[PDB]
């Protein structure tokens, strides 16, 4: 199993320190102030569609943005080899259980504020010897590095291979039939969050593909009239429940594998994402994977904000560096109805319709966000949600560039 | 009669549930001070129209659906239409009456006109009035309610 | 051991005396069973929208890895079922009267 | 155990002399009922009433169990529906069928 | 040999198998441990206003 | 379940189809083309090996 990871802290916008109160460290969902295997402990028993949020943590984002700030605070030892304190809190034990109040025995030295700290396993030895029982802080740490990095939404990995779907993982796959992606994610954040796993597994494979599987779809290039082994994603009308995407298997065509093997890095570039639960579940299930078996290579720091420009382990600018793509959602619908109607699933007076009807409800979401922030302003001293500007909005981004690939992925 | 309702014991306007501790005069049919929270006011919530209730899991408290079919936190202010009120007093007596006797929230009782009835005590000795609501409560159904205590 | 319940894994991989054709006939049926969950979830819409919004309501439910609900069935299913009551009934169509 | 020698008498008569009673019966109370009602117990996730908090930890301790509990197989399979409850009145409905 | 390539070959890839041609008689799967759910709800009438 | 293919009518069934005539000629006709089967298969690979 993967022995070594790294990491990188959030960023301060413009404020002199993280951005949390201590409420938000006593009412995290999990187990009592333990920020580790929880980013779905608000939501696991659940009823009815309705996304989950309230006075202060108003978006779906909400609540792993401030865990995020939370842990930039505490992982000084992957830092500085040391456990430190912040506002008299620290952690229970060298294995990070759980954060309590400073003992008035030893009391550990007084954390420095920095931000955007490079993180590195090997600085804090203890880790390699207590792996079997903190192997989630790899996780999680990994997810927050990959949120980090984003100005504008979280960064994720896409890849697909020249070979066939090996049979193994089919055999994985068809325990998801019938499953909506929201699930999908939380059963994958549990999978690579309890017990180390090697890099080569089924498991890990499976996952991999379905993130390929459900870009594809959300494309439109994979749909019911073209499947990649048989299995795409379902989508409902948007004007209601247009978020239960489920996934579905089929005796219909099958995509040939592409010529070459296919990789790169995803984001989103507008707003949107903050309040619309798919974009979590997709960034996050293909982030577990990273998780369990590292970064395949480092990102193109070209279009990325500037604290992430030349991060050590992280982004670059030479050879072997995969480039990173970004797309507006709106768009992408368009692209999406297109494709239907271009396969013949519907009529273009149809997708029309859907273009209108999707419009509209992305402008709540918008409406929504703009609302919320002024409701929450950062210099209050906690980041409910992440800042923006109204323009952001309407960047289109390398949307195109985006449907290109999927097109160029499964062929 | 509508200038002298209040002779045939019938009365008019709204009614306020905010826990009060009191140690001087209380005059609750001729109130002094403007009453808070008026309907549209800021951060006041009206119920929804099927007066239901969501839980949340692993420590999140319960919330509650307004009228725009959103579920919203229970503390704070509140206004029941009282058709609500009796298709849901048992989920309010369950959910939301606890958080008013705890002094976390304030609900207004949308209701035209309606019967009251008075309860005189001794101002001198201890009282608690949280029996007596809670009784009236206890007797209202979809059919009718009580009069006011 | 993945997904584990609190004690127990919810699916393991192994290797063991076990011949293909029965497994290949095994996998088959996990596959039509999934073919035909339900995600629970959305039960409630169901529910309100069949009570033509004169009901609302609430059905909590735990979300474990492995569940099933084997309840959906497509439009051409029961398009087929109902073809197939036609038939059973030609011999005598007054039998559908009870209905 | 450990040794209790008893402490000198004329300590133990001033300490018991001065001793205040703990509650008085004073009419002035500023009394408060308590804030949740102990006469009934409602369970959390179906609502059903109970008389005493021994009754209701024993139903969810059976009705809303969701323990992968039996490595054996299950000796039978349950209806999507078990119950429903009528929020207005506080009356439960059953299944005609459930297994 | 031929009928256990999945315990004495070195090149036996997880879950492979010719089937149609010959059967095997050792061979990797998965073993399930569904949960079987049910509901209990509550549902409210709207009110008449 | 599927008694009536076998009592009444052929049973060398192709493809159900049921239809409406109208007294102007028109007919209206509606295939009910199976979804996908999982045994079908299976079942076929039985038989081939």
């Amino acid at each position: 199993a993967q022995r070594q990871f790294f990491g990188l802290t959030y960023n301060f916008y413009g404020q002199p320190a993280p951005l949390f109160d201590l409420n938000d460290l006593q009412e995290l969902a999990g187990c009592y102030a333990r920020p580790w295997t929880s980013r779905f402990s608000h939501l696991a028993i659940s009823t009815g569609s309705l996304p989950v949020w309230s006075a202060r943590y108003p978006s779906v984002a909400s609540r792993n943005i401030i865990v995020n700030t939370l842990l930039g605070a505490h992982l000084n030892p992957f830092a500085g080899g040391q456990v430190t304190s912040h506002q008299g809190i620290t952690w229970r034990d060298p294995v990070l259980s759980s954060l309590a109040p400073v003992p008035a025995i030893q009391p550990p030295p007084v954390w420095a504020v920095a931000e955007n700290v490079p993180l590195d396993s090997n600085n804090y030895p203890t880790y390699v010897l207590n792996l079997s029982s903190m192997w989630p802080i790899n996780q999680d740490v990994h997810i927050m590095t990959m949120w980090a990095l984003s100005d504008q939404g979280p960064i994720y990995h896409l890849e697909v291979p020249v070979d066939p779907m090996p049979a193994a993982t089919t055999a994985a796959l068809m325990a998801y039939i019938g499953v909506p992606i929201a699930h999908l994610a939380q059963t994958a954040y549990r999978f690579a969050g309890q017990l180390p796993q090697s890099p080569d597994s089924t498991m890990v494979s499976t996952i991999r593909w379905l993130s390929a599987i459900w870009f594809g779809s959300l494309t439109g290039r994979l749909n019911r009239s073209r499947t990649c082994n048989g299995f795409y994603f379902e989508f409902a009308k948007p004007a209601l429940n247009p978020d239960q995407a489920v996934l579905k298997w089929n005796d219909g065509a099958r995509a040939a594998p592409p010529a070459a093997a296919q990789s790169s890095y995803m984001r989103c570039i507008s707003p949107h994402w903050q309040h619309q639960i798919v974009e979590v579940a997709g960034a996050l299930m293909s982030q577990s994977v990273t998780a369990v078996t590292g970064l395949p290579a480092l990102i193109d720091e070209a279009t990325l904000p500037a604290w992430s420009q030349g991060v050590a382990n992280l982004t670059g600018n030479g050879q072997g560096v995969v480039p990173c793509l970004d797309y507006n959602p709106v768009p992408m619908a368009a692209a999406r109805h297109l494709q239907w109607r271009q396969d013949g699933l519907i009529t273009a007076a149809q997708e029309a319709q859907l273009n209108n009807d999707y419009t509209a409800y992305a402008l709540t979401i918008e409406r929504h966000l703009t609302a919320m922030l002024v409701a929450n302003p950062i210099a209050a001293g906690r980041m409910p949600i992440q800042p923006f500007n109204a323009a952001d909005f309407g960047q289109a981004g390398q949307t195109a560039a985006a449907v290109a690939l999927a097109q160029a992925m499964f062929v | 009669f509508m200038a002298e309702m209040n002779l045939f014991n019938v009365a008019r306007g709204n009614l306020y549930l905010v826990q009060t501790a009191t140690n001087g005069n209380w005059s609750p049919m001729a109130p002094v001070a403007a009453p808070p929270f008026v309907r549209g006011g800021p951060n006041v919530r009206v119920v929804g129209r099927f007066g239901t209730i969501v839980p949340r899991p692993d420590g999140l408290e319960p919330q509650l659906i307004d009228d725009g079919n959103v579920p919203r936190d229970i503390a704070g202010d509140w206004v029941y239409p009282s058709d609500v009120l009796q298709v849901s007093v048992a989920v309010f007596c369950d959910y939301v009456w606890p958080m008013v006797k705890a002094g976390r929230t304030r609900v207004l009782v949308e209701l035209g006109h309606y019967v009251y009835t008075l309860h005189y005590y001794d101002p001198q000795i201890s009282l608690d009035e949280a029996p007596i609501l809670e009784e009236w409560l206890s007797k209202i159904n979809p059919a009718g309610i009580p009069p006011v205590p | 051991a993945n997904l584990i319940g609190g004690e127990v894994s919810a699916m393991v991989e192994c290797m063991e005396l076990c011949d293909a054709l029965t497994l290949h006939i095994r996998e088959t049926y996990v596959m039509l069973l999934r073919s035909m969950h339900q995600d629970p979830t959305q039960i409630v819409q169901i529910v309100n929208e069949c009570a033509n919004n004169l009901l609302n309501s609430t059905i909590p439910i735990s979300l474990r890895p492995t569940i099933l609900c084997p309840w959906f069935a497509s439009s051409e299913d029961l398009r087929l079922q109902q073809v197939m009551h036609l038939v059973n009934i030609s011999s005598n169509t007054a039998a559908a009267l009870p209905l | 155990d450990i040794i209790t020698r008893p402490t000198s008498d004329s300590i133990a008569a001033v300490a018991n002399a001065t001793k205040p009673a703990a509650v008085v019966s004073d009419p002035q109370s500023m009394k408060v009922t308590p804030i949740v009602n102990p006469s009934s117990y409602v369970c959390n996730v179906c609502n059903a009433r109970f008389s005493t908090m021994s009754a209701l930890s024993e139903h969810l301790r059976s009705d809303h169990r969701d323990d992968a509990s039996t490595l054996l197989a299950t000796p039978m399979i349950n209806n999507a529906i078990r119950s429903f409850l009528t929020a207005w009145d506080g009356i439960r409905i059953l299944s005609p069928d459930v297994s | 040999p031929l009928r256990w390539p999945g315990l004495v070959d070195p090149n036996y890839r997880v879950g492979t198998n010719d089937l149609p041609n010959r059967i095997t008689l050792y061979n990797s799967l998965y073993r399930y441990n569904f949960t079987y759910p049910t509901l209990d709800g509550i549902m409210y009438v709207r009110s008449a206003t | 379940l599927l008694d009536g293919l076998a009592l009444y009518g052929d049973p060398r069934i192709a493809d159900l189809s049921a239809a409406y005539l109208q007294y102007g000629g028109n007919v209206v006709r509606e295939h009910v083309p199976p979804g996908p089967s999982h045994i079908h298969r299976t079942l076929q690979q039985v038989e081939s090996t």
